């Protein structure tokens, strides 16, 4: 029988450019490729991309963070293209040292170039962010994009800027290097007692795993049920076919109960936005609150002795 | 209670083993042969955990744990108050995780669909079953297997981790944590795609699959399509299962120091070894 | 706020945590009672209401506002399904299968069930029909993978019941849906993709005999298809992989 | 013949058919619980090939010693150390 | 009194289902919290009185 | 003359009777049982 | 008493596989706790009876 | 006449009473074990 | 005495296959609930 | 009559009387097992 | 007349006959060779 | 009459999985031997021929 | 002769027979090597 997880034979058209719905016309690009390798698994078309104010602005700030990232790692390198790639993942741009607490004066290799490049990163974050919102606004689209990106935002943000500032000192920010920032979340863990005794990592952990979970689950229902016109999902939720009542009834027969077309959509929504939200909540708690969560789950009745 | 399109659904057939003996449902749940032995195997398994933990010294569902056997016991059965409640669930545990699959596929059968839902559960049953049952084979012991208890079974995770320094120096851990991480962003996006289509700014129409293209083409530029985002999903997920299945499995059988010291390949390379 | 606490150890902590489980127990209530928009109120096996509704009441009725002059849509809608359904119960208990009363495929129940959707065609973002024969596209062309027109069609049981002629494809979505096969019968006939494997020799359908091809849902127009008979056909198919797995060899 | 056995025979015919099914269904268990056996069996002999270092990671569970169910309160598997 | 018009309300299948699953749950449950207490422990009891019975 | 379940008052009626006489046999099997046990080992 | 109008109300061939798994489990429960307990576990305690059975 | 599962009300006692036997019988096997397993090793 | 019964309700091809598998698994509960207790484990 | 598997009632008689031959000669196989396992390391 | 796998069944016979004897062969030269490292340092 | 299975199954995929099963068989039960010093070709033929 | 390899019977033969040719090639190179091999370094 046919898995859908391959196409068989890849068509093609005029290339499509978009709706237009109150999007300015000359923002968008006119060129578009059409890639068949892609259409093996998905769509062939490399298409246009929208580009204005925002997406212009936050693509500069972006830029020249990574730019600066990468200079430090020049300097560090001692001027070296050897070292520098050599150690393109062992090294990172770190934070300003405890002594300098929250100020603005730490030398520029010490920390300052961290600053700068954490301001001009900040920059384009929220500038893409409001990008997110700006081309739902202009399809006509409701939000859920831009609110689900808030959700990992605040985690990004507790994570650099907020929980450094009820601490005292930027020292307590994420380096900028691959292998120096898993070494940062090693040490946050080790730091604060264990991370596993923090109720809210085991909650974002929760919603990670369920999050992974109810996409395996719903790719493969929609993939199962694709004999039907099974992943035309709109139109499905506004004249239920087959093929939503079957997924309907494979999950009620199986676990005893069953979403609908639309409200599969809000579950996953919930569980991938719940992620970041619970797990930033729990780092902000750490050393702010709680200093050492093993204790605490001791004194909480959920670790022993 | 049946669902107002539930009736026509409700027909003989898809069974694979006992013809229409079981062909029944309780309820909503459909029983047949493998739903008689997921529910006594799920009992059991429970009902041990409860019996294990009457054994203890706590009702406190965050503190009752069922430890594996020690590792003097090697792959032996052990004592049942010395490992051997531990290897009853794990029995259990299996034997129930496979027949629910099973079951899985005899109600895709009846409701004429594909098998993609039992094949995906078998992925993340494979990862169970590398945790305990072929790891600690490979090991030579039982009790390299994970104790059963909430808050428990992290800190078997707690001290695996720790054997091998800093686990996240773990290449394959890092392929695993990168599809997780991303499977639960494709997550957001597609129910936040689907969401804004069919909940426009108010007073709008209702969006079509065209916008949803053009959302992203305008957002990122490429838009893997309807079809593609669930293939997507699915095969990000069953990979994240099985790469951290191989993560955790190379562990303590073929690489034994700290996972920090396998990239000294690359930082002892001969042209830059010195530097 | 390190060791300072509410209440003799509760702690802020203690608060945030508890507070999640309240915001989760309501976002729980939410997320329920909006996946029961559709298929609510339960009924009995006869078409009756159901004695028990379960411990979720239903929620407020919502609208949708359907592009292209497509009227509007509300739902929960509290209306039963308006097809008539071919089964009779086997058991004067609950929980027990129906059995179908004539022909499963040609009656449409079990796997082989339609559901009573519009007899309109599906249209793209631009109001025209979303799935039409490539007669019509007209600027669509393979791309890749091996063109199926002009193969030989063999059903589950190893005899060919005709050739491809034409694909039928979605213009919005770049993709072929369904493939056109010329019977020897003496007509014509849809088959969805999704059921279709094609090989150099063949285009082989594993779900449905060569008897069955001769009676598939029709279309009124071969140059566009409404949802109702895409429902029939692939129904009719996914039916087969039950109804005719019989005839398969061996 | 709308039933699978018409005149039956009533003690051979039955007793094979019987015996045939009872047969099935205890081998196909039979043959999946060997193939299980078999594989598990195989995992430990391919272990016992790999590098001596596979046999000295420490018990990776802690004993809590009020999950600690072997007779005496230690917090340990008693009777080994 | 005249509880008898539950039977109008609730139906008796889903209610004697629930029940029946109720009281089992309840009864595995005392068993247990007698069986983890060493002052309720029949068996343990019995191979002290016996003389390891 | 209207019930949620369908059933008839007189119906109701009949089913509740045989529901309390095995209702009042578990309990009096219950109530032996608890008198056995006290005697045995009081718990108040 | 009037008990067999239980078959009125629920079926025989859902209860009998019902009862039959129930049955079974509380069996195989019931035999497990005693094989935990050193002192209802028939084998070790033929083993001491005939010093190593 | 109120019925369920079908059945009529002699069928009902037809089974119950088949039923009843095959209960009694599997009782009387467990009051035998029970009786043999409380002389080798008494538990109250 | 009247257990003969119990094929109308139940179709025996479908119970002696089930019955097969339940006694190959009691088999195997049986055997290596043996094989735990090492006065009865009989490979060594 | 009560008839869900659609057997009659001398057909049930019948293969009731095969399903107990068959029984019966397997609990004598298993009793000869239990004899000598009970010979060769007896448990009660 | 036309196959799944597009095999005629004259194709099919041949092939099957190959495969047997292909399979034949491995087995018994695998024999071959266990017999020779049994010779050849017993275990 | 089994080789009606030619006219169900692929050939080319089944022959190729088998072969793959095959050589990594022979391949692991090789790595067996040669890690284990007992068999060991190699080495054992250093200390046959002295070196050799 | 639309073949699944686009091929004849008679082209068979001929690729056949220059693929035999250069598999026996390479394993009479390959045993006078370890022939080789084994007189100089016998394992
Ligand atoms: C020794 C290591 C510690 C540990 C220490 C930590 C720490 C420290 C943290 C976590 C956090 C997380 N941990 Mg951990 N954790 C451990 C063990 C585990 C285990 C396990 C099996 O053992 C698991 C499954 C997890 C799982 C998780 C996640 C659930 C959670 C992050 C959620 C999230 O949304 O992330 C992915 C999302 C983000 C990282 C958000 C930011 C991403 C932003 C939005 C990116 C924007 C674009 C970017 C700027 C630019 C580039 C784009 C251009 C295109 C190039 N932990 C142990 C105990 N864990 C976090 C948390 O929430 O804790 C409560 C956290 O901070
Ligand atoms: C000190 C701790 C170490 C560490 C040590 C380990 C170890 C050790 C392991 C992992 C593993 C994993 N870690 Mg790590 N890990 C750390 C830090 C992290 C961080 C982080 C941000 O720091 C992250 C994101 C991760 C992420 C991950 C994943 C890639 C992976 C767990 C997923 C998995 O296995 O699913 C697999 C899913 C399953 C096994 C679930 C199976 C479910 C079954 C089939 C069904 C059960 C049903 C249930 C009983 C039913 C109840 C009934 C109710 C009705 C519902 N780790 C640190 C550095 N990590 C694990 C792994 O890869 O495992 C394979 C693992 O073993
Ligand atoms: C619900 C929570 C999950 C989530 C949600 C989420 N993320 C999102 C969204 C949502 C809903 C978006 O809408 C948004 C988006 O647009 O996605 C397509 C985004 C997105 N999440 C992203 C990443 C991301 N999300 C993550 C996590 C998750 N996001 C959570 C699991 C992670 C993890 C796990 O760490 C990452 C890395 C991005 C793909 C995107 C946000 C885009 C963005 O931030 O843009 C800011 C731009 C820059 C920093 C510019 C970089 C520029 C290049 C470096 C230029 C290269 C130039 C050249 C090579 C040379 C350069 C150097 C000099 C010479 C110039
Ligand atoms: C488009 O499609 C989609 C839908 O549908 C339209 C959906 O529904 C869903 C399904 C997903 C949801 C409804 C969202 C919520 C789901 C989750 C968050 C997943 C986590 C769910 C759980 C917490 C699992 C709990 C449910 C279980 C395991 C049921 C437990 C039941 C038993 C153990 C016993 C079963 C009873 C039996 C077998 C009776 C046997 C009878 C005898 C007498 C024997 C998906 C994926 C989908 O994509
Ligand atoms: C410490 O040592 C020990 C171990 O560890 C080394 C062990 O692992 C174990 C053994 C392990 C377990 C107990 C768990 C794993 C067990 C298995 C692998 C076997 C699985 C058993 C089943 C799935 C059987 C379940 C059977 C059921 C539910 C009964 C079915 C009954 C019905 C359906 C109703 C009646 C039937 C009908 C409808 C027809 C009527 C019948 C006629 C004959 C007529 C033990 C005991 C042990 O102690
Ligand atoms: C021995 C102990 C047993 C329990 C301990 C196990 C741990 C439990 C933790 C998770 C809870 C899982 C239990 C799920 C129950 C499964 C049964 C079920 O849900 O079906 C019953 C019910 C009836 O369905 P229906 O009639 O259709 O409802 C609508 C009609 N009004 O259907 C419904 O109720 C519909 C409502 C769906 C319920 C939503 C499920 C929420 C799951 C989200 C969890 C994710 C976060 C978990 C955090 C974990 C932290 C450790
Ligand atoms: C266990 C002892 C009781 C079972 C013995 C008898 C079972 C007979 C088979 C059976 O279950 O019947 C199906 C039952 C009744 O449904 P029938 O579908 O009624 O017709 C509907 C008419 N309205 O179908 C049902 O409706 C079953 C559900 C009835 C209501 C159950 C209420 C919740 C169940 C317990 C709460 C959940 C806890 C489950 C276990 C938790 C373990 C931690
Ligand atoms: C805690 O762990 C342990 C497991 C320690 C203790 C567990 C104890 C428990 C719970 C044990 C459970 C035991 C049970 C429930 C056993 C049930 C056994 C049964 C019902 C056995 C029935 C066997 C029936 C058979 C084999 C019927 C065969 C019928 C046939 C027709 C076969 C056909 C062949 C022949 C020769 C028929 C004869 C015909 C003629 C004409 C002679
Ligand atoms: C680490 O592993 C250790 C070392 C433990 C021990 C090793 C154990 C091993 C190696 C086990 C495996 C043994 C194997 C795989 C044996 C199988 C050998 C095979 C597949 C032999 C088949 C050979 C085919 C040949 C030699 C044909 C060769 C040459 C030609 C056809 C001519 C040139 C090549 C091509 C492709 C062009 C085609 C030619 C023409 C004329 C068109
Ligand atoms: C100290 O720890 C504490 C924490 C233990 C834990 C819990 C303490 C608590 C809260 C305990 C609360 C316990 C409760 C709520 C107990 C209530 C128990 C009940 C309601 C028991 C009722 C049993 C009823 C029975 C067995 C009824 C009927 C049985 C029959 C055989 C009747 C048959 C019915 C028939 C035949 C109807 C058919 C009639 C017609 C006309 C068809
Ligand atoms: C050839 O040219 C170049 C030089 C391209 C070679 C380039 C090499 C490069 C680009 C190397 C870059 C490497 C790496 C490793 C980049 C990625 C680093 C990682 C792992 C970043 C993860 C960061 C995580 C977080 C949470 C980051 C930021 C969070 C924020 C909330 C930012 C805002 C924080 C602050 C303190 C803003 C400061 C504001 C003021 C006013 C001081
Ligand atoms: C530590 O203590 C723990 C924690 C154990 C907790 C205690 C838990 C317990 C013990 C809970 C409760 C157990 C309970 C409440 C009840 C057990 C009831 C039993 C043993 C019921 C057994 C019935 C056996 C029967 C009915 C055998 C039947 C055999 C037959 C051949 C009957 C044939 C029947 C019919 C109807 C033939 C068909 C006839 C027609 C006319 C179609
Ligand atoms: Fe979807």
């Amino acid at each position: 029988e046919y898995q859908n997880i391959f196409t068989q034979v890849q068509v093609a058209g005029k290339p499509e450019l978009g709706m237009v719905e109150g999007v300015n016309l000359e923002n968008r690009t006119t060129g578009t490729t059409n890639w068949p390798i892609l259409g093996w698994f998905g769509n062939a078309q490399l298409g246009p991309i929208y580009l204005g104010t925002l997406g212009t602005m936050s693509l500069i700030f972006g830029a020249f963070w990574f730019f600066l990232v990468g200079v430090s790692f020049i300097i560090q390198a001692d001027y070296s293209p050897a070292l520098f790639l050599r150690e393109l993942f062992r090294a990172g741009l770190f934070p300003p040292a405890p002594e300098y607490g929250l100020s603005l004066s730490a030398p520029l290799m010490e920390g300052g170039l961290w600053l700068i490049a954490s301001f001009f990163l900040m920059l384009s974050v929220l500038l893409w962010w409001a990008r997110t919102y700006k081309r739902a606004a202009d399809l006509g689209m409701g939000k859920h994009t831009a609110w689900a990106f808030a959700g990992a935002l605040w985690l990004m943000f507790v994570l650099s800027f907020f929980r450094p500032i009820l601490m005292g000192s930027w020292s307590e920010a994420v380096p900028y290097g691959i292998f120096p920032h898993l070494d940062w979340t090693n040490n946050f863990s080790l730091t604060h007692g264990n991370l596993f005794y923090n109720p809210f990592h085991g909650l974002s952990i929760a919603f990670l795993y369920g999050s992974t979970m109810l996409f395996a689950m719903h790719g493969a229902t929609i993939l199962a049920v694709s004999r039907l016109g099974g992943e035309r999902e709109l139109e499905q939720i506004v004249d239920r076919g087959t093929a939503a009542e079957r997924a309907a009834l494979f999950w009620r027969w199986t676990m005893g109960f069953n979403a609908t077309m639309e409200g599969i959509h809000r579950w996953g929504w919930w569980f991938a936005v719940l992620t970041p939200v619970t797990g930033g909540i729990g780092i902000l708690l750490s050393g702010t609150v709680v200093e050492d969560w093993s204790v605490w789950a001791q004194v909480h009745g959920y670790k022993a002795l | 209670a049946l669902l107002s399109f539930e009736r026509k659904y409700r027909v003989p057939g898809g069974t694979l083993i006992g013809g229409n003996l079981f062909d029944f449902w309780v309820g909503p749940f459909y029983v047949g042969f493998f739903g008689v032995t997921s529910v006594f195997f799920a009992a059991l398994g429970t009902l041990m955990i409860l019996w294990g933990a009457s054994l203890g010294d706590t009702w406190n569902p965050l503190l009752i744990s069922i430890n594996p056997p020690p590792l003097e016991y090697g792959l032996g059965a052990a004592p049942l108050r010395e490992g051997g409640i531990w290897q009853v669930v794990t029995l259990c545990a299996i034997g129930a995780f496979v027949s629910w699959a099973m079951r899985e596929v005899e109600i895709c059968r009846k409701l004429g669909i594909g098998l993609h839902i039992p094949f995906a559960f078998s992925f993340a049953i494979f990862a169970y079953i590398t945790l305990v049952v072929i790891r600690p084979a490979l090991m030579g012991a039982w009790g390299h297997g994970f104790q059963y208890g909430v808050f428990t079974h992290l800190e078997w995770v707690n001290n695996v981790g720790y054997q091998y320094g800093n686990f996240h120096y773990n290449p394959l851990h890092m392929l695993g944590i990168s599809l997780f991480f991303t499977t639960t962003l494709a997550l957001g996006l597609h129910g936040a795609l689907i969401l804004s289509a069919a909940n426009p700014e108010t007073g709008k129409e209702m969006r079509t699959p065209d916008h949803e293209d053009t959302f992203f083409r305008d957002l990122v530029g490429y838009s893997v399509g309807t079809l593609g985002i669930h293939r997507l999903g699915l095969l990000l997920a069953l990979n994240a299962a099985f790469w951290s299945a191989m993560c955790i499995l190379a562990s303590g059988t073929v690489w034994f120091d700290q996972w920090v010291f396998w990239w000294d390949w690359w930082y002892n390379l001969p042209f830059w070894a010195d530097l | 706020m390190v060791g300072v606490n509410f209440f003799g150890d509760f702690d802020l902590a203690s608060l945030a945590i508890w507070s999640f489980w309240l915001f989760f127990a309501l976002l729980v209530y939410y997320l329920q009672t909006e996946n029961m928009r559709e298929g609510y109120p339960l009924e009995n096996e006869d078409g009756g209401p159901a004695v028990n509704q379960g411990p979720f009441p239903l929620p407020s009725q919502k609208t949708f506002k359907l592009p292209h002059g497509r009227g509007e849509v509300t739902v929960p809608d509290y209306k039963k399904e308006a097809r008539d359904v071919a089964l009779a119960r086997t058991a004067v208990n609950d929980g027990f299968p129906h059995a179908p009363t004539g022909n499963p495929m040609l009656d449409g129940v079990g796997p082989a069930s339609w559901a009573p959707r519009r007899d309109i065609p599906e249209l793209d973002g631009h109001g025209h029909a979303k799935v039409v024969p490539m007669s019509v596209a007209s600027a669509f062309f393979v791309s890749a993978g091996r063109d199926p027109r002009g193969l030989p069609v063999i059903a589950n049981d190893m005899k060919t019941v005709g050739t491809v002629t034409e694909m039928w494809v979605d213009v919005a979505e770049h993709m072929v849906r369904y493939l056109e096969v010329d019977l020897a019968s003496g007509g014509k006939c849809l088959v969805p993709m999704t059921m279709a494997i094609i090989k150099k020799h063949a285009v082989v359908v594993q779900s449905i005999s060569s008897a069955a091809f001769a009676s598939v849902p029709q279309t009124k127009s071969m140059t566009e298809i409404s949802m109702l008979e895409e429902e029939k056909i692939c129904a009719y198919f996914a039916g087969g992989t039950m109804y005719c797995a019989d005839a398969k060899p061996k | 013949a709308e039933k699978h056995y018409l005149d039956g025979a009533t003690k051979v015919g039955m007793a094979t058919m019987g015996a045939a099914a009872m047969g099935k269904g205890m081998g196909i268990t039979a043959v999946v619980f060997f193939g299980t056996v078999f594989f598990v069996v195989a995992l430990a002999f391919i272990g016992q090939f790999l590098p001596d270092r596979s046999r000295e990671a420490p018990y990776p569970n802690t004993i809590f010693q009020v999950n600690d169910i072997d007779g005496t309160v230690d917090g340990k598997y008693t009777r080994f150390a | 009194s005249k509880f008898y018009k539950i039977w109008l309300i609730f139906d008796p299948r889903r209610v004697f289902v629930a029940q029946g699953v109720f009281l089992f749950l309840l009864a595995v449950m005392i068993h247990l919290m007698l069986l983890s207490n060493p002052g309720f422990n029949w068996l343990d009891i019995s191979g002290v009185k016996y003389e390891r019975v | 003359d209207l019930s949620f379940t369908g059933l008839t008052d007189q119906q109701a009626q009949e089913l509740h009777s045989v529901y309390l006489q095995g209702m009042w046999l578990f309990i009096s099997v219950a109530i032996v049982a608890h008198l056995a046990v006290f005697i045995w080992r009081p718990w108040l």
